[PDB]
RNA sequence: GCUCAACGGAUAAAAGGUACUCCGGGGAUAACAGGCUGAUACCGCCCAAGAGUUCAUAUCGACGGCGGUGUUUGGCACCUCGAUGUCGGCUCAUCACAUCCUGGGGCUGAAGUAGGUCCCAAGGGUAUGGCUGUUCGCCAUUUAAAGUGGUACGCGAGCUGG
RNA sequence: CCUCCUAAAGAGUAACGGAGGAGCACGAAGGUUGGCUAAUCCUGGUCGGACAUCAGGAGGUUAGUGCAAUGGCAUAAGCCA
RNA sequence: AGCCAGGAUGUUGGCUUAGAAGCAGCCAUCAUUUAAAGAAAGCGUAAUAGCUCACUGGUCGAGUCGGCCUGCGCGGAAGAU
RNA sequence: CCGACUUACCAACCCGAUGCAAACUGCGAAUACCGGAGAAUGUUAUCACGGGAGACACACGGCGGGUGCUAACGUCCGUC
RNA sequence: GCGGGGUGGAGCAGCCUGGUAGCUCGUCGGGCUCAUAACCCGAAGGUCGUCGGUUCAAAUCCGGCCCCCGCAACCA
RNA sequence: UAAGGAGGUAUUAAAUGUGGGAAUUC
RNA sequence: CUUACCACUUUGUGAUUCAUGACUGGGGUGAAGUCGUAACAAGGUAACCGUAGGGGAACCUGCGGUUGGAUCACCUCCUUA
RNA sequence: AGGGCUACACACGUGCUACAAUGGCGCAUACAAAGAGAAGCGACCUCGCGAGAGCAAGCGGACCUCAUAAAGUGCGUCGUAGUCCGGAUUGGAGUCUGCAACUCGACUCCAUGAAGUCGGAAUCGCUAGUAAUCGUGGAUCAGAAUGCCACGGUGAAUACGU
RNA sequence: GGCCGCAAGGUUAAAACUCAAAUGAAUUGACGGGGGCCCGCACAAGCGGUGGAGCAUGUGGUUUAAUUCGAUGCAACGCGAAGAACCUUACCUGGUCUUGACAUCCACGGAAGUUUUCAGAGAUGAGAAUGUGCCUUCGGGAACCGUGAGACAGGUGCUGCAU
RNA sequence: CCCGCAGAAGAAGCACCGGCUAACUCCGUGCCAGCAGCCGCGGUAAUACGGAGGGUGCAAGCGUUAAUCGGAAUUACUGGGC
């Protein structure tokens, strides 16, 4: 069982990214939900509850 | 499961030591928003980069429905920023991944009901 | 003046091998088989928490309890050490029933087919091969079925000798 | 070698039975005379506290015996001179 | 004992449940109609239903009930010439 | 610094009630053992000294026990 | 059956002979460096497997219990 | 001043640096 | 009818080629890992070539060879013109 | 409007004050430069231990005010101690500005009296009126400098050499 | 694979796959634990400090409702700030407004004002007195207060890696 | 093949536009989606992705793929080097 979840994680690089924090253009989105916010240091500093409650509320 | 508690675990990636130091940013977002939820954490294990941040890090997570508030920022974090760690201040991307797995609970030991052994003596 | 402590102290002074072995003895004493026993082993039964959608008892049955057999591993050391040859195979068997098939029945969570479980029943029947010295076992392919045991774990003044 | 049980109210009594000790110590830890009495707890009290020393009370040998256990020990066998 | 009647009401007591009506439970478990009728002892229904039954009346007309002590028996109880 | 409440709860000493003990005893037999006296009975049955031994593998049964499985035609004691 | 062990995060001492825990790495703080390592200067961290006993006092002595090691396990 | 010969000089230490860089060009 | 030749067909033993095979050798590749730092400067022991030995690895060492290696300043003394 | 920007296990940079006798304290007494001033500088005098208060000159200033420079010098004391060194912290009582000093102002008085006895590895500035040390003024500014900018007093050591 | 060798190996000699380069000489720089010559509180020669203490001040980190935002090798860290009780302030909590605190335009009213009262922490809301002027073809108009629209205002919001 | 009839009536698409290579802007996008013969393009101000407008080249065809030669003097006999 853990050896599939290690073969069905994917790998950590160029097109596994599920949410994207650009600090040069202070934009942090999601790629799954969609949301987006502008606040990167509120995100930073742990302000994540936007997007966790989008990802729930998506289910 | 969504109502046991969890454990976060948070690996650099293609950066290196950009990914690494993006992996204790990452840590430290993390460890704040359970502090703002009112979870417990507790740093079972953790492996620091060399020249700076964290190779790995497994966080254990202990609250009320923690697993089913963490269990969707499993995955792979992309970070745009200029590297500190490039000479001439380039704009990089690293990587971090971040997987949450739910407590198990401790399995029963099952004695072996003899009336499924069958023994021979020879 | 002795840890002569193996403490009524063999000598001041002493370890091992023998499957190359040998003698005198012992069934006073072990290895096989018999005997006593039955812890263990195997087979039953008693109580009934529970499992079984409901429902303890169709089928199972926890925590505990009472027996039977001799039937494994044992305990003992009664017989045999002026000798009771031993594993498996082969040939030939004979008995028990705690019945594997065929026969008869009860209940079924038995529609039929096919089963489960218990009771009665021992007349007859109850594989060939691959591996291994094997017993056992696994495997291949059959069969109505490929029973479980006792018989010095039957049987070397019948054979074999791995 | 010593102590207890097994050992069946005299002695003794076995097992590869159940439990422990000894192979010393002391010129005082011996003799005698005189004297004295414990553990433990409670209350009060500088440092001082769970526990030092001091005072009182309760208690009555539950202490102690140079070292195991048993039997003894207040007339003390215990403690001091 | 049989045997004949009966064997009601609020009310399916409510909850939790998927449903729960006496009869999965949880959970209260009362009063009323009275001769008596359990918020049910069992069977039974997916649930009801249904079937009983406890209770009580009426005909028949002498025993009937189930514990205690005790004697003797019965089952449990299968082996190899 | 004080401290306040409450208890899924757990409880020393003490008090009341109930058991247990080879290595517990504020109790305690029957027997057995030692000693004294007396009768009857017994071929002195008693003791001492000397001559000659044998035997020191026991078995079962009863009772009291250790061990074992409150197994053994088991094993080890005491006694007939 | 007979021997050993179990102590800062790791590996080893201290036990014997009771009074006291050490070494090396590791960790933490400050330096050096553009920065990291190396290096330098400082710190911290074990109530000693677990219970029990013995002792005025136990890492130490004794006894269980747990884990780990060795050996032994034969004739048969 | 030039040429030739000889002798002395001297650092022991010093490993590493991931992955996104040209408008200035008729 | 018979003989000769001979097709199908049969047997044995080789060759070659294709596919496949537990396992195994190296090769290439990679927007990050681990161990070093071998080369490029005299790359901090010049490098490289042939050969041999050794070593986690780049490599090291010996023997011979090549230049497709950097530097070559400065002080003192003596002699000659 | 109220709160925060002032938080506080901790780490670093830059500062001030010290650890004393080349000094502390008390008394007395010399020598500057530069600058600010009208919702300003504010004399004098009086009151208060003091910060300050009341009254009130002068001055848009080489005129008046801020505004005695301090180190120094003379005398006396302390006599080497955590001190008559240090002045943190804290208690009480006040002043001023300002609507308003609780969070969170400065200053004064009385009490208190911490660390600190010259600082590891390491590291900084300075070549002359410099370093060191001693005072003074300014802006910002209602109030709020150990910070900054500026001004004077005293006033060194050393540089062989690359 | 062949041939040669005792071996080590020699010799002969591919392919798949992969890349868009690999390479030679020279040029300008930069670099060297290459050379030479100079210089600088760079050493050396000194003097006084920092790192230890207390306090001040900035930072980081942590904390917080907020601890506003920036600076962050030398060349950030008594830096922007030549001076946060309120204001500042950009932050937080709460209370409030929506052409609006700050402008222009249009319409409509009202001199400007001044004084009060009440309620509210205040913003503000409600009310009451008091002036009603100045230019002025009695057309007025506009210094100034409101009200109603909508073009607009407004942002110390992001990008110093567009300037 | 010719004559007559009717009405513009029945008849235009494909590729491309960063350079090579003729033809450029806006919006979407944000190292994603995608493009790509080579060089490359896309990571929030894309003439390179996709749509649109405009344009360029061909045309009842236009592109892509496959194949040969050319360019390739890149096997050089013509006609190369060490
Ligand atoms: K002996
Ligand atoms: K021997
Ligand atoms: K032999
Ligand atoms: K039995
Ligand atoms: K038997
Ligand atoms: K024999
Ligand atoms: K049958
Ligand atoms: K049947
Ligand atoms: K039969
Ligand atoms: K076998
Ligand atoms: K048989
Ligand atoms: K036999
Ligand atoms: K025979
Ligand atoms: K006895
Ligand atoms: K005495
Ligand atoms: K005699
Ligand atoms: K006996
Ligand atoms: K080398
Ligand atoms: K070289
Ligand atoms: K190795
Ligand atoms: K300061
Ligand atoms: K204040
Ligand atoms: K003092
Ligand atoms: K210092
Ligand atoms: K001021
Ligand atoms: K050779
Ligand atoms: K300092
Ligand atoms: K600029
Ligand atoms: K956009
Ligand atoms: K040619
Ligand atoms: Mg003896
Ligand atoms: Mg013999
Ligand atoms: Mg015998
Ligand atoms: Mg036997
Ligand atoms: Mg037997
Ligand atoms: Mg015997
Ligand atoms: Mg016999
Ligand atoms: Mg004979
Ligand atoms: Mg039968
Ligand atoms: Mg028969
Ligand atoms: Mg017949
Ligand atoms: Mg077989
Ligand atoms: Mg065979
Ligand atoms: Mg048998
Ligand atoms: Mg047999
Ligand atoms: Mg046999
Ligand atoms: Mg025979
Ligand atoms: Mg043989
Ligand atoms: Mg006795
Ligand atoms: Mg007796
Ligand atoms: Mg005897
Ligand atoms: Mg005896
Ligand atoms: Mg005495
Ligand atoms: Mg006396
Ligand atoms: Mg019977
Ligand atoms: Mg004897
Ligand atoms: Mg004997
Ligand atoms: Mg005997
Ligand atoms: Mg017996
Ligand atoms: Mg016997
Ligand atoms: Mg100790
Ligand atoms: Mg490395
Ligand atoms: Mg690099
Ligand atoms: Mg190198
Ligand atoms: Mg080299
Ligand atoms: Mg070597
Ligand atoms: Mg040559
Ligand atoms: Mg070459
Ligand atoms: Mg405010
Ligand atoms: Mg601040
Ligand atoms: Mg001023
Ligand atoms: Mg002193
Ligand atoms: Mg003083
Ligand atoms: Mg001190
Ligand atoms: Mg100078
Ligand atoms: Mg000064
Ligand atoms: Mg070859
Ligand atoms: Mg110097
Ligand atoms: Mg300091
Ligand atoms: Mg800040
Ligand atoms: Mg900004
Ligand atoms: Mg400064
Ligand atoms: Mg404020
Ligand atoms: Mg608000
Ligand atoms: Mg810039
Ligand atoms: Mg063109
Ligand atoms: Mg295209
Ligand atoms: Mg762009
Ligand atoms: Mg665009
Ligand atoms: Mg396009
Ligand atoms: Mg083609
Ligand atoms: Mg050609
Ligand atoms: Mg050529």
């Amino acid at each position: 069982e853990k050896q599939a979840m290690e073969d069905n994680k994917s790998d950590i690089g160029w097109g596994s990214q599920i949410r994207s924090y650009v600090l040069d253009d202070s934009r942090i989105k999601d790629l799954r939900t969609g949301v987006e916010t502008r606040n990167t240091q509120a995100v930073l500093d742990g302000s994540l509850d936007q997007f966790i409650e989008a990802s729930l509320k998506a289910g | 499961y969504d109502s046991a508690d969890c454990y976060l675990d948070i690996q650099a990636g293609s950066g290196g030591t950009e990914a690494q130091d993006w992996a204790s940013m990452l840590e430290r977002m993390y460890l704040r928003w359970a502090e703002s939820r009112g979870f417990k954490t507790e740093i079972i294990k953790e492996s620091e980069g060399e020249v700076a941040g964290i190779k790995s890090v497994t966080i254990k997570i202990s609250g009320d429905y923690a697993y089913g508030w963490l269990r969707t920022e499993t995955g792979v974090h992309r970070l745009v920023r200029k590297s500190p760690f490039d000479s001439g201040g380039r704009r990089h991307t690293s990587f971090s991944s971040a997987f949450v797995y739910p407590e198990v609970d401790d399995d029963i030991d099952i004695e072996i009901n003899p009336a499924d052994l069958r023994i021979d003596v020879y």
